[PDB]
């Protein structure tokens, strides 16, 4: 069957109720409070495009977990800006979608491993804002091997 | 509330950031997908990363992951700059990859040199927390501080050579060629009791809870109350000396020269059963619960079903005695008069390293101890050595005496995490006899 | 070839 979700910026979205019930989120809000659509103020209609998206690739995709190896598709799913990605770990975390979280954050750690402290702020901007003082006690607390 | 606090209070507003501007919950997961390595380097981008990366479950988890099972406090502080609150778990990561780290490459300290035994071989070693005793066919045991090197008593009582011992905090046991085994108070260096039963050397023991099993020369194994000092049983069946000994609290294991491995129940005194097939003396022995591990003059090593007796594995390939062997979670490691190491899955049978190269013993291994990390090996060649357990590779030479291709060699070693602590000597004079105790704890 | 220290026998 199909029911309906109201984006937070007033776009309705016919959905199939097994992909949409992927969110506990709007499952409680579907089956426990009866919310007919169910009002997301959290999400727009843009992330909320991209998550249905995502979840009904993952359909039937039986969790099953699996974390360790992010999937192809997956992967070019979120070939996408750093803007997106940061929303994709919000709407997730509102909607509660354990599946989407996982591999959007996966993601975000894999642009630290395993850089330079320098390395990762040319990706991630971050100014270095310690004393002469810190950053040398810094980098001697979390001294690797030596 | 640590993160709370160091938040609200160092202040670090205005960072233009992705994880700087997620919240923290999701701040910290994503961080969690990371290894220690990398939460090092992201620790050093800014402060707030810095406050993050130091997050106490974060580090819990990490630790768990490596075994480390108590957080380490520190305390000379300062309060160096405005405040930081360290997570305890993250110390003891860095504590305990410091420490392997100084294994594997750190400037080796003078070890603090302990002489005893003058003119005498060490025969069994010790090592058990702060203490070290070492045993010795001059009829006497020392008791010493691992941590400062006297020797803080001398146990004299056997009218014989030790060949045996056993301790757990605070009691020792001996077993000497003078026929009885003796229990000893190691602070006071009082016998508290004298085993008398076998009529021949007490050739090994083990010791487990509050009963020591013992074999002896004499084809016999007695189990003992250590509090009592009673002999519980006799366990009569071999044919030949008993060399090696096992006991879990539930079954005797025993190698025998009569070539035969057999499996106890001692409270009925009774062979469950008589392991056969090899095909010479059997020396060293290794039991788990489930498994025991043979090793003989056939140059092979058999494993064992303790509950059916049967033959699960023959692994061979060492040339020469197996000498010692230890075994932890279906790895074993085995040393050889062939002076070769080797380390095998008992599961399989595969033999997953061979411990030689251009580094390699010259002579036949004396004793041997391992962890998820390393081996240790010692020789007659005069070295102790290090071994990368996972690669099978040579890391370098932890003692090399001198006197090692003259005569000195290391009779055998314990370690602790910290601590290397080597039995040394010579059958001629070259090297005098005593124990060598090296340190690799880091300042912490 | 060279076995361990053992205990003199009788």
């Amino acid at each position: 069957a199909s029911i309906k979700l109201q984006s937070s910026d007033g776009e309705i979205f016919e959905v199939d109720v097994e992909i949409a019930k992927q969110s506990v989120t709007i499952k409680t809000m579907l089956e426990d409070l009866g919310m007919d659509p169910v009002p997301l103020p959290n999400v727009n209609a843009a992330i909320l495009k991209k998550v249905i998206q995502w979840c009904t690739h993952h359909k039937d995709d039986p969790g099953g977990s699996g974390t360790d190896d992010i999937p192809v598709w997956d992967q070019e799913f979120l070939k996408v800006d750093q803007g997106t990605l940061f929303e994709l770990i919000l709407a997730a975390n509102y909607l509660d979608i354990k599946g989407l979280l996982d591999v959007t954050c996966k993601t975000v750690a894999n642009m630290i491993k395993a850089k330079t402290p320098e390395e990762i702020r040319k990706t991630f901007n971050i100014k270095n804002d310690f004393t002469e003082e810190e950053e040398a006690q810094v980098r001697k607390e979390n001294q690797w091997c030596e | 509330t640590q993160v709370k606090h160091m938040m609200q209070v160092i202040e670090p507003q205005f960072q233009r950031d992705f994880i700087s501007l997620l919240p923290k919950e999701l701040a910290l997961y994503v961080l969690s997908f990371l290894e220690p390595k990398d939460l090092l380097q992201a620790a050093q981008t800014c402060r707030y990363w810095r406050i993050l990366a130091e997050d106490n479950l974060l580090w819990r988890e990490k630790c768990k992951e490596e075994g480390i099972d108590e957080p380490l406090h520190i305390k000379r502080r300062k309060v160096i700059k405005p405040g930081f609150i360290h997570s305890p778990w993250k110390s003891a990561y860095i504590r305990q990859h410091r420490i392997d780290t100084n294994w594997r490459r750190g400037e080796l300290k003078s070890p603090k040199v302990l002489k005893g035994h003058d003119d005498h071989v060490i025969t069994c070693l010790q090592f058990c927390g702060n203490r070290i005793v070492s045993g010795s066919d001059d009829n006497t045991l020392k008791v010493w501080s691992a941590v400062t090197g006297k020797c803080l008593r001398t146990l004299v009582g056997h009218t014989g050579g030790v060949w045996s011992s056993q301790m757990r905090d605070n009691i020792i046991i001996s077993g000497s060629t003078d026929r009885t085994l003796k229990v000893w108070n190691a602070e006071t260096g009082e016998c508290i009791h004298t085993l008398y039963g076998h009529t021949s050397t007490v050739r090994c023991m083990h010791l487990h809870e509050k009963r020591v099993v013992s074999g002896s020369r004499d084809a016999t194994l007695r189990v003992w109350d250590i509090e009592t000092g009673q002999c519980l049983h006799v366990l009569m069946g071999h044919v030949a000396a008993v060399r090696c000994v096992q006991y879990d609290g539930r079954r005797v294991v025993s190698g025998a020269y009569d070539f035969m491995v057999k499996v106890w129940d001692p409270e009925t005194e009774t062979c469950l059963h008589t392991l056969q097939g090899h095909t010479n003396r059997v020396y060293s022995l290794q039991f788990d619960g489930i498994h025991v591990v043979s090793g003989s003059l056939d140059t092979s090593i058999r494993v064992w079903d303790v509950e059916t007796g049967n033959c699960i594995h023959t692994l061979t390939g060492h040339q020469s005695l197996t000498s010692g062997m230890e075994l932890k979670d279906n790895i074993l490691v085995s040393g050889n008069a062939d002076s070769t190491v080797k380390i095998w899955d008992i599961k399989t049978g595969q033999c997953l390293q061979t411990l030689q190269g251009p580094n390699k013993h010259q002579s036949a291994v004396t004793c041997l101890q391992f962890n998820k990390n390393f081996v240790i090996t010692s020789s007659d060649d005069g070295t102790v050595k290090l071994w990368d357990l996972k690669t099978g590779e040579f890391i370098r030479n932890l003692v090399t005496l001198e006197s090692g291709g003259s005569g000195g060699v290391v009779w055998r070693i314990r370690a602790s995490n910290t601590k290397l602590v080597c039995a040394v000597g010579s059958r001629n004079g070259t090297e005098e006899t005593k124990l060598l105790v090296l340190d690799f704890d880091v300042d912490m | 070839p060279e076995v361990p220290p053992t205990p003199p026998g009788s």
